């Protein structure tokens, strides 16, 4: 899978 | 999906896929009611024989996409959690009887061409379109055959079937609450859902007023595509009540 | 009323009164 961006992270 | 071919963009608006924070990776399908609720199977959150038990913090929820693994950026929109709620007499003992849970967005979505909120069925839709023989469709990007995997969601065409030939298929004690779907074994044509499309939307079209109303979830089946066996779903209407009282009082 | 006005309603099929692929298989399965 390609990484999901921080911001969603949290 | 199993036998199933690739979907065309924004045929399952609502389709939503149950993505792991850590390690990441698809947990399940599920989908969209509402700006802010999500629908989707209790076994994808709880089945302690698995050692399965996530909360809100451990998934993400991915709306509007297409690839499986791409981040499809300006086009697919992640929500976090606020709070989940598992059906009170969900057996994850015996049969998986009411598999079925409801997860709200922290934030509401907004709708979009590859965004939309599918229906809820009322009991005269359930009572017209939920019979033997009248064909549904079940999507997600799970496993391929019985364990590979799809690049872009995966759509099926299935068929519901009587009652008394989905219990004469198992040991497995079926209730009123689940449906199972799929062609026998003299139909030529195959297909059904597989490991991976769990929590995933089950839907047929109202030929009364064209919308796509969300009859079933995929729960649970006997390998993938096997002859003489059948994809069993949770039934939607029956669970009705308890899907309305919680979005009413919380 | 037991479901919010404008669910079902696909923005790029039935809005645009376009048909998907194999939507036809399921209706015709409705006798
Ligand atoms: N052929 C199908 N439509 C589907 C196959 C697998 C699906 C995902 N569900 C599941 O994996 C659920 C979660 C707990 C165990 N599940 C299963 O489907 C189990 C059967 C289940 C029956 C109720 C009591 C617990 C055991 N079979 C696993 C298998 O054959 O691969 S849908």
């Amino acid at each position: 899978y390609e990484p999901i961006p921080e911001e969603f992270a949290q | 999906i199993v036998e199933g071919s690739d979907a065309e963009i924004g045929m399952s608006p609502w389709q939503v896929m149950l993505f792991r924070k850590s390690p990441q990776e698809l947990l399940c399908g599920a989908s969209l009611i509402s700006d802010r609720w999500v629908l989707t199977a209790a076994h994808c959150l709880l089945y302690p024989p698995w050692d399965k038990n996530f909360t809100e913090n451990d998934l993400l929820v991915r709306i509007g996409k297409h690839s499986r693994t791409r981040y499809e950026r300006n086009i697919e929109k992640i929500s976090m959690l606020e709070k989940i709620y598992i059906h009170p007499r969900y057996n994850w003992r015996e049969n998986l009887d009411r598999d079925i849970a409801l997860m709200k967005l922290k934030k509401p979505v907004a709708f979009s061409d590859y965004i939309h909120p599918v229906c809820l069925p009322d009991r005269e839709t359930a009572a017209s379109l939920l019979q033997a023989g009248y064909k549904g469709r079940v999507t997600g990007w799970g496993n391929l055959k019985e364990t590979g995997q799809p690049s872009v969601l995966q759509v099926v065409n299935l068929p519901i079937v009587e009652r008394p030939v989905c219990k004469d298929s198992t040991r497995i004690r079926i209730t009123d609450n689940m449906f199972c779907a799929g062609y026998k074994p003299d139909e030529g044509k195959r297909g059904d859902a597989c490991e991976g499309d769990s929590g995933g939307p089950f839907v047929m079209k109202s030929p009364f007023n064209n919308r796509w109303y969300q009859m079933g979830i995929v729960s649970w089946g006997e390998g993938c595509d096997r002859d003489g066996k059948y994809g069993f779903y949770t039934h939607v209407f029956r669970l009705k009540k308890w899907i309305q009282k919680v979005i009413d009082q919380f | 009323g037991s479901g919010e006005a404008d669910c079902g309603l696909r923005p790029l099929f039935e809005k645009k009164s376009l048909e998907d692929k194999t939507e036809r298989e399921l209706l015709e399965s409705y006798i």
